[PDB]
């Protein structure tokens, strides 16, 4: 059957035996910059092999009543190996991605969680005229997370399930990539996401190409023996890699 | 619009049978629901919708 | 594989994912009278998608001590939609069934049912010399119950389940269409049953053509923290029906 | 009919392995015996069988 | 799938529903000896029914605690049926073998055997200049036991289970025809284990062939309500056997 399915990116492999199937974004897989949509005329660097490969990321736990996570995901690879180090040196860059979801669970419990990955996910701040900080938005690899009642702290971001942040009804947010890691069938959850912008090549600093939610509908709910501490591992991996104008590091 | 001449149906979901569940394992679940439209869904008139509620201007 | 199954019948389906097979009777699909059989000469009614449909009946519970239960079947759908009034305005009816009795289970349950279709069964009364009330050997969508003991009530049908009512030896009530509803494998029962008689237009208020009888051999036997309520439900739906002589309605 | 020159064998069921079963489940069950015949099955000489036990007429 | 296995041989069957696969010793399968090997000149007797058949042996408990087995495999079948009255009658016998082990177990349990068949397995004794009594060697079909500890006794096998008794490192066990039952998938482990001698023909009392060899690593764990009593039940059958030196009966 399907069910099997192996992934090699490099030097990392990620096998599943009861994975779903791979959501290949809008249809279009991953590619580099054709020359009829190139803008700048310096030789960019295509590493290939010390790139594109499987980063893990933090690990969080999903107990009972736990609401919800977000990850940027131009800047939660900040400090990654050479993604990093290509990232920092840099000034334009050019990736696709490929998102995979561990989370496992034994057959005596139930609970499904929801993988959307959304783009341009411009999330409003708790207070109305409040300026957000860059350490809420983000954590780098640490994970953020929603708070399912209305949240009210000052320089937060405004955290509340029923809104996904955006104030976009949370129900209607699966027109994008998405799948459903029902407990009952899936060990996993792939999304093969192309670069979607409206510019060929960006910087991957000032700007947060897309948002990763991970909001559970039905609860992790389990019996009074079972094993408590159920976590979720995600690791991504880019695709087709490109590096345009490079220079001093750092960034300010 | 909420009118009389046009009414459209009636969904209501039933126990065929029970739910027979072993033991260790919690008794209640949860059901989602999914909406979507065929081959030959269509819309005809444009108008405004009655979801936008505005006072004045957002300066 | 071979274990879901789709029966579609007019505006109503039927879609289990751990069925057995289709038991069609002894081997002959059923059809519409041919002309070499032809006794009546007035023209039939065909209604074929407001009739041919499932049509479903009352749910019982089945608990660790339950004996068994019986449905007539020209009678059980007395009152279900136009089935139940073309039968009460014509006078000689013919018509295929299409028997399917959803009862489901977990895996740490266990138990196994009986699902046999025995045309003609005559059953014997509680006394000797009694005569039967019509509202003991049928209900409509009310299930009968078997009795495990030497039943000895008044106007009563004799309960026991190891006669099957008719005075047979109960494990050897397998020669009809028969399945085994064993719950560690399956979900449900088909039986597609032909309109098997000795005149070719009968009626079917006078006649009760079949019985259906479900029968546990194997208890119901669980743990002490499964759910105790498991219902049996039972949904069966006409097949190649057609009617002969129209008059005014009732019966009597 | 039961006599000695004819003898036929001797069905004898045997646990292999005992039953391994986990938590919260029952721990015995209910295994059936059904019974049919071959291709060459024969029957070659009619009698009455002895089951027929009655005494008047039923009037 | 392959997982539905079936053997035949002579007048007993196994049917296995979770087998794993049918390990053919070193490659070679079970023939008679071809005379391009033939030593005596004797025609020898090929029953090939009544001794190419399943004989089983006596079966063994596995608690939690339970350290291992081992069967000498010309010696356990001295007395099962024909094979073992035409392996007394005569002199020199030639035969394969077709390993089958059961032990079952439901998806609550855990643990995993180890089932090796080791050629000219010789053991060394618990004291270091001590003869060893044949009755701790073999007992026929009663197992014998390996201890955990440091085996100290009197005219005793050295039991050892890091040592399997010939004092190689019990984890580099696995060059021989082996298989893994792992309680999680598997039902039964099968070895066909042919001949392997420098003779062409050997006597079957004074030379031991072979050891079958069960060495549990993962323990038999469980819960607190499970069955305890998890039985191994061991029965092979011989290949391609002959005989040959006809002779007066008894061994000494």
């Amino acid at each position: 059957s399907d069910r099997v399915r192996s992934i090699t990116l490099g030097n990392s492999t990620i096998t599943t035996q009861e994975s779903a199937n791979v959501v290949v974004g809008y249809g279009v897989w991953p590619d580099y910059l054709s020359d009829e949509e190139a803008t700048a005329e310096d030789q960019p660097t295509q590493p290939d092999v010390a790139t594109c490969r499987f980063y893990t990321l933090d690990s969080v736990s999903w107990m009972k009543e736990s609401q919800g996570w977000w990850w940027k995901f131009p800047d939660a690879l900040r400090d990654m190996g050479l993604f990093g180090q290509n990232m920092q040196y840099h000034y334009l860059g050019r990736s696709g991605y490929t998102i995979h979801v561990q989370c496992n669970a034994s057959k005596f419990h139930q609970g499904c969680l929801l993988v959307v990955c959304v783009p341009e996910a411009e999330m409003g701040a708790a207070n109305i005229n409040e300026k957000i900080n860059r350490e809420h938005l983000s954590n780098g690899e640490v994970a953020n997370t929603f708070s399912g009642t209305k949240s009210s702290n000052t320089n937060d971001v405004q955290q509340a399930v029923f809104n996904a942040g955006m104030g976009v009804a949370v129900g209607n947010l699966t027109i994008f990539p998405h799948q459903w890691i029902n407990l009952r069938t899936n060990n996993c959850a792939t999304i093969v996401m192309p670069y979607i912008n409206s510019v060929p090549m960006d910087n991957m600093f000032r700007h947060y190409n897309f948002t990763l939610m991970i909001i559970p509908f039905a609860k992790l709910d389990y019996a009074a023996g079972s094993s408590t501490y159920i976590p979720i591992t995600v690791t991504v991996a880019p695709m087709c890699a490109e590096y345009n104008g490079l220079r001093l590091a750092g960034h300010q | 619009s909420k009118d009389i001449y046009t009414d459209a149906g009636f969904i209501t979901c039933w126990y065929q049978t029970s739910i027979v569940v072993p033991a260790e394992v919690q008794n209640q679940s949860v059901i989602l629901c999914f909406v979507s439209a065929c081959n030959d869904f269509s819309v005809r008139l444009l108008r405004d919708s009655p979801f936008v509620r505005q006072t004045a201007f957002y300066q």
